[PDB]
């Protein structure tokens, strides 16, 4: 019954709307605004590099809502990890999101 | 978000197998019995060798990449197996369920 | 003696894509067998003119001439002249009609709350402001089906008070109150030369507009770190 | 709302419909004193598409976008020879709609 007005998946806002069918009275209807932001509370500054301070601000302008906080479940985020095993250093691509993407 | 609640009957001798969808990318596929009192979800069957303490040795996992149905089977029914069994994927269990369905005892 | 010539208008090139110069000569003496011609600036002739009207009720003859040219023959700045002759003045009377920037946005204002309380008719208004030059078009579509001018009207194009750069026009639609229990979204489509596709369809229904109740439901979790 | 996010101007429209005969007059008052004729524009009456013998008009007042932002009434006054006192007026504010009750549901669990 609710039209999916916004289904943002990178800041996770899920704004929507509907018209509430009131009684058979004059049209003093109500329009709904079910905004539903979910706070990660444990992610980093860049979403793709776990070395920055964690997260203080959470800015949500709903006009730029149609850098991110959360991780897209169908997207893959990776990085270069500098391992060595002795003298050589094979900088190899790691996975910051094991299971959203496979090699 | 599929909700195919089926009325498959069960008994001690009786065996009921649930059907679930698979992404087939070898992620963590699980069946989980939701607890009404706890308000969370407790994995009864997982991709790993974990099995619930109550369900030890009486459950079987059956995966077909060919037909795109992920199905689990229960050997014996004690008649207490009535709850929201939801399937799913991802590491997470609660917030990752794909489809839910409640099985039933007797009929 | 009355002679005029009109260029094509934007209400025909978008509706039919049949751009054509017209020449209307009437209120002359009642004498047939007249010649009408259209001449360009280069020396290219035109196609034949037909569909002449009958004599006027006040005892005078009319005459219409058509110059069917290509689409780019009017947007490339070619002057056209209408040759019309008469039995009394031996010189061929001729008339010259010539040439015509900002792109301005549509805005659809929903009917006010006071008008809806009368339960008679809500009027939707479509404002096309900041557009230059004139002759900007407008059409209403209900559920993607074209809306005729029987049920809608447009302000003949106009001018702005502080800036003389672009001019404004307006359009208002009429309906019932039972219609605004289902909506049908009453899209307002426009057609102006300063547009990519000559279309800037906008629509507003009861679902959009000013809402009367917001419930933000922001949740905070320590494990919802990948917004599934 | 779409027009106010451009942060340039605000456009208030006084819609005068359902009068008869023609020759209706419109002015734009603000805190008692009128506005200059170069601030508002009035269109000529045109017949109603459904109603046989009635008309309509319009009166656009364009102001700076910031000026709308702080209260500021802009009441439109209409004079027609069929009104009970020959003068009527309407007004809007930034605050002229409804209650718009927020219903916040902050969650920390
Ligand atoms: C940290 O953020 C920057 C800014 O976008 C970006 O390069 C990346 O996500 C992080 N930096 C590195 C070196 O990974
Ligand atoms: C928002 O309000 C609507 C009706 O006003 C209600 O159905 C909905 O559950 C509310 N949202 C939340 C998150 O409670
Ligand atoms: C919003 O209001 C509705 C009714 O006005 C209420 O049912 C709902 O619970 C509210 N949303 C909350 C408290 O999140």
């Amino acid at each position: 019954e609710r039209i999916v007005l916004v289904d943002n998946k990178c800041k996770c806002a899920r704004i929507t709307s509907r018209i509430i069918r009131s009684s058979e009275d004059p049209n003093e209807d109500i329009v709904e605004r079910n905004i539903r932001i979910i706070v990660p509370l444990n992610n980093r500054e860049n979403i793709s590099d776990p070395t920055s301070p964690l997260r203080t601000r959470f800015v949500y302008h709903l006009s730029d809502l149609c850098t991110c906080y959360t991780y897209d479940r169908n997207k893959c985020y990776t990085a270069v990890v500098p391992l060595v095993y002795g003298g050589e250093t094979k900088m190899v691509e790691t996975a910051l999101t094991p299971d959203a993407c496979y090699p | 978000r599929i909700l195919p609640e089926v009325k498959v009957e069960g008994e001690l001798g009786g065996s009921v197998t649930i059907k679930c969808p698979l992404p087939e990318m070898h992620v963590r596929i699980y069946l989980c019995r939701e607890m009404a009192g706890s308000g969370t979800c407790g994995t009864v069957v997982s991709t790993t060798n974990f099995i619930k303490a109550e369900y030890k040795g009486r459950v079987t996992l059956k995966q077909y990449p060919r037909k795109n149905l992920f199905l689990v089977e229960v050997t014996q029914l004690t008649e207490s197996d009535s709850g929201v069994y939801a399937c799913g994927a991802g590491m997470n269990t609660d917030r990752g369920k794909t489809q839910k369905v409640t099985l039933n005892v007797h009929s | 003696i009355r002679v005029f010539a009109i260029p094509p208008s934007f209400a025909s090139i978008f509706l039919t894509k049949s751009t054509k110069l017209t020449c209307l000569v009437t209120d002359l003496t009642t004498y047939d067998s007249v010649t009408i011609s259209w001449t360009r600036q280069n020396g290219e002739a035109v196609k034949t003119h037909t569909n002449i009207s009958e004599s006027h009720p006040n005892a005078t003859f009319s005459a219409v001439g058509e110059a069917s040219i290509c689409e780019d023959d009017w947007n490339s700045g070619e002057r056209f002249t209408c040759t019309v002759t008469h039995t009394d003045l031996p010189s061929p009377l001729k008339q010259t009609i010539s040439r015509p920037l900002h792109r301005p946005d549509v805005y659809l204002l929903p009917p006010a709350r006071e008008q809806l309380n009368l339960r008679e008719s809500a009027t939707i208004t479509c404002l096309v402001t900041g557009f230059s030059p004139a002759d900007v078009f407008v059409q209403w579509m209900q559920r993607g089906q074209p809306l005729s001018p029987e049920k809608y009207v447009t302000s003949a194009p106009m001018p702005e008070p502080q800036a003389p750069g672009r001019y404004f026009a307006h359009s208002i639609l009429t309906v019932s109150e039972e219609e605004w229990n289902t909506g049908e979204t009453y899209t307002c489509v426009v057609a102006h030369e300063a547009l990519p596709n000559r279309v800037t369809e906008r629509t507003v229904d009861k679902s959009t507009g000013k809402p009367t109740l917001y419930n933000v439901s922001l949740v905070m979790s320590d494990t919802a770190g990948t917004c599934y």
